[PDB]
């Protein structure tokens, strides 16, 4: 029944440091791989974070932490939407949901049977997550500068569609992913004006 | 956790929660119907007073284009305020409100005629705002029960009920073993 | 006993001063938000405001919506409305009833 | 607690000649009003006193008096069936005649105070 | 697990006559002694009540019955509040919760490590319970006289603090507890007018 | 109910030479449109009809015909795979061509009625 | 989680000449405030921040600062008992003095900011 409280799963989790909890509701929603990102964990995350920061010479661990914070906040916000409706959330909270949405379907969701999406290199993963996080960062600043959530979404249709296609960008054309960052900065600053 | 005392208690919470859900849903519906009557009155009032106010305003601006010196003097020197009495519409606290040159002269009687309807608009529009908030507060309590409280009770009752039966079978299994000893 | 305030352009809301209303003439999001807040702090019963000024402070007005006083009432200017007052009525119908009842 | 309590042979020891002719009817009526009164009390807690009608506030008061004066008699109080039936009618007298549906107007006119 | 359906407790309750059921939830919020007043019972209550009535020359039996009845009523009210909220509660029900709160915090809770609170004589017990019930009774009357719950509570802050600290009043100074009854009645009447 | 239903090996029995070349694309699209249609339907239930956009209303109507005409065929009616696929294109035509994002242009140009 | 946690030997190891005289009082008041604040938070997250009384809204904020600044200190942070007790007082200062019923007036006058 998918109930992890049973002896085999419990005794295993006593001695392993990584838990990838698969989810039936995700599988029905065509969210693959069906890993529950709220329940899953890796006790190697902190050590891997240090390794990645060193090998990439980037603030990768901070990016991973921020990405998970957004997903965790999304779970909290989704409970509110269930009760009051999405139209009750502030612009700041509306943005968090969209960024979480981008993480879910532009990054977490991955097609095993697609020639490009089947494997994502370490370098490609960094560029994809960086771009997703940059949009949220730039949009967050736009809100504090007087721009409204509705205006930001309407004027960033093209760039958000490009972010959502970055998973299919060939490994030898990763410059096409990194250049999305500038396009994000440009369009949003134009929306503020 | 899964004892028979917990089971009976959670079964009781479910019955209560189910009834509370039905009562709250009925309340929201009753508030909605009363709101429908009020919101239509709000709409008609606003549409009328918007046309009248703008007209009175456009008649005053045509009078201005004398001098700004004289108009400033006339608009200097009765003080009107409002009393706010509270009343209940079902469960909602709701306000009841009552008041406490030639071409530039006729326009004055234009604004003076607006006042009763302007105050009535304030009273009705606020009333609808307060009714709408009560509907939404009732709705949240309905959704809490329907999508959280009740399902959590249903699933826990089902679980405890299953766990109780499992333990009873494990107990008789041991007894049969001890018997043969 | 509560006071009455008015917010809008001089040419439109000036004659309200004849009845002893606090008639203010803000034009920017900052100054209009300040006036409404102080008016609320001074326990005003009703605050009338032109839609052209109300268009600048939607978050300030929304804060007092569920409050008994002050009642923030959108009125037109001598130019007309932006349709905000009737839109707010229309919107509340959609989320309370579920369909256009007006 | 009269609601889950039951006697399956009760219809065999009641009525005229055994107790009194108003026995069965008043029993059903007292039971109905008691359950209805408990529901009314719950309604007042859930939705407030705003949701209570005038009839509802009576049923709530009925259930209160029913527990406190009828059921709560004391461990050393010996009530004759006549006294018990009469007390039932004094409690049913709180309700309008319109509410006394399970009682035929024949016996309602004879016993209702 | 605190499960009183286990054989030791169950067999014991068939032969003992007093049950002081300790509660984990009371213990966690540091309510001591953590005796569950809804679960607990004493088969000696009626007889002891008769004895106390005679000793005190007071209606002590009634006061204890009324105290327990308020606690039972609070319990039933809490069943709703948890699954509905304190939104629609009438002034009378809100008063009930306050009186029950006073019974719990000002009477039931008792610090074994305080020099004065560690022991309470019968007379001091009588005076403390009298005061608590008196506030409920006087507040109840005021409500029927058209006074609001919010007004009654705001005007009786000082006297209710005297009630809350009755437990610390020395045994030689019991007159400082009994005098509260007169402050309750005077203060509440002033609120009515 | 096609939403929780699944066939894991379906790829090995569909497509040109087995059924028809438009099998997989329409399946992906019909499933996706029906899930969105059901989602819009549930939104109309909880928040009202005015909570739906003009597109959401189209998808909701799609899910109705999908259930009433496609899934519903009767217990004594045999549909050839050709009839099933053609009927799928009829329902897909309700939606704007711009919304058929799971189907490439070559298949849309050839089959879309 | 301090609520289901316990120490059975804390009474004779604390207080004047051992830690500080305000140790036991503040411990009890913090426990009581946290249990009530935790309850209020859980209610507000489901029924709304406007569903709490004016005082419970204060407790909800207390329980949050309590978890984030008091309990959460870091696995390499070593606080002296004085630092711990003083921090406890800063959190109790969030509550109205009338709510601090576990602490006597002599301690409040001396330590409460």
């Amino acid at each position: 029944g998918g109930d992890i409280s049973e002896p085999v799963t419990q005794n295993t989790l006593r001695v392993v440091k990584v838990f990838w909890g698969l989810d039936s509701s995700l599988a029905q929603k065509r969210h693959f791989p069906s890993i529950n990102w709220i329940q899953s964990y890796s006790l190697y995350s902190t050590e891997v974070g240090r390794y990645m920061d060193q090998i990439l010479q980037q603030d990768w661990s901070d990016m991973v932490t921020e990405g998970m914070r957004i997903l965790q906040e999304e779970e909290q916000l989704n409970e509110i939407v269930r009760l009051v409706g999405i139209d009750s959330l502030s612009d700041n909270d509306r943005l968090t949901l969209e960024v979480a949405k981008s993480i879910r379907e532009d990054y977490l969701q991955q097609n095993a049977f697609d020639d490009v999406d089947t494997f994502t290199s370490r370098e490609k993963q960094f560029n994809m997550l960086k771009v997703i996080l940059t949009f949220g960062k730039e949009a967050r600043k736009a809100l504090s500068l007087g721009a409204y959530f509705n205006e930001i979404m309407e004027g960033t249709v093209a760039v958000r569609e490009r972010i959502s296609r970055s998973k299919y960008i060939p490994e030898e054309e990763l410059a096409k992913i990194s250049s999305i960052n500038e396009e994000i900065k440009e369009t949003i600053q134009l929306i503020v004006s | 956790n899964p004892t028979r005392m917990e089971l009976t208690r959670l079964k009781k919470q479910l019955t209560t929660a189910t009834r509370g859900h039905k009562l709250l849903k009925d309340k929201q519906d009753e508030l909605m119907r009363q709101f429908i009557l009020l919101i239509r009155k709000n709409n008609e009032l606003r549409q009328a007073i918007e046309k009248e106010t703008q007209t009175a305003m456009k008649d005053f601006v045509l009078a201005k284009s004398v001098e700004e010196a004289f108009i400033d003097e006339l608009l200097a020197l009765e003080n009107v305020s409002i009393s706010v009495v509270e009343k209940n519409i079902m469960s909602v606290k709701v306000p009841l409100m009552n008041f406490q040159n030639a071409e530039l002269d006729r326009s004055i009687d234009g604004f003076t005629q607006l006042l009763p309807k302007l105050l009535k608009l304030a009273e009705v529009e606020k009333t609808c705002q307060l009714m709408a908030e009560e509907i939404e507060k009732t709705r949240r309590r309905v959704n809490a029960l329907e999508y959280m409280t009740i399902p959590q009770l249903e699933e826990t009752i089902y679980y405890i009920k299953m766990k109780l039966e499992e333990n009873e079978r494990a107990e008789v299994t041991r007894l049969i073993k001890v018997k043969n000893m | 006993t509560y006071k009455i305030g008015v917010v809008g352009d001089k040419d439109s809301v000036s004659p309200f001063r004849l009845f002893g209303f606090d008639v203010q003439h803000g034009t920017t999001k900052t100054e209009i938000r300040k006036t409404i807040d102080e008016m609320a702090k001074n326990e005003y019963g009703v605050i009338y405001i032109t839609e052209q000024c109300a268009n600048l402070v939607p978050e300030t007005i929304e804060r007092y919506k569920g409050q008994l006083t002050p009642a923030i009432i959108l009125i037109p200017s001598h130019q007309g409305t932006l349709g905000i007052g009737l839109e707010e009525i229309q919107n509340s119908v959609e989320k309370a009833v579920g369909q256009n009842i007006l | 607690d009269v609601l889950p309590s039951l006697s399956r042979l009760k219809d065999k020891g009641t009525g005229a000649g055994k107790t009194r002719e108003d026995h069965a009817a008043t029993m059903n009526q007292l039971f109905a009003a008691y359950a209805q009164g408990k529901q009314a009390k719950e309604l007042a807690v859930v939705l407030g006193e705003s949701a209570l009608s005038d009839i509802d506030k009576i049923y709530a008061k009925f259930a209160e008096r029913f527990e406190n004066e009828y059921v709560n008699q004391g461990f050393y109080t010996n009530r004759t069936i006549t006294e018990t039936l009469d007390l039932g009618w004094e409690l049913l007298a709180m309700l309008p005649r319109t509410e006394l549906k399970r009682i035929k107007d024949d016996l309602l006119d004879k016993y209702l105070p």
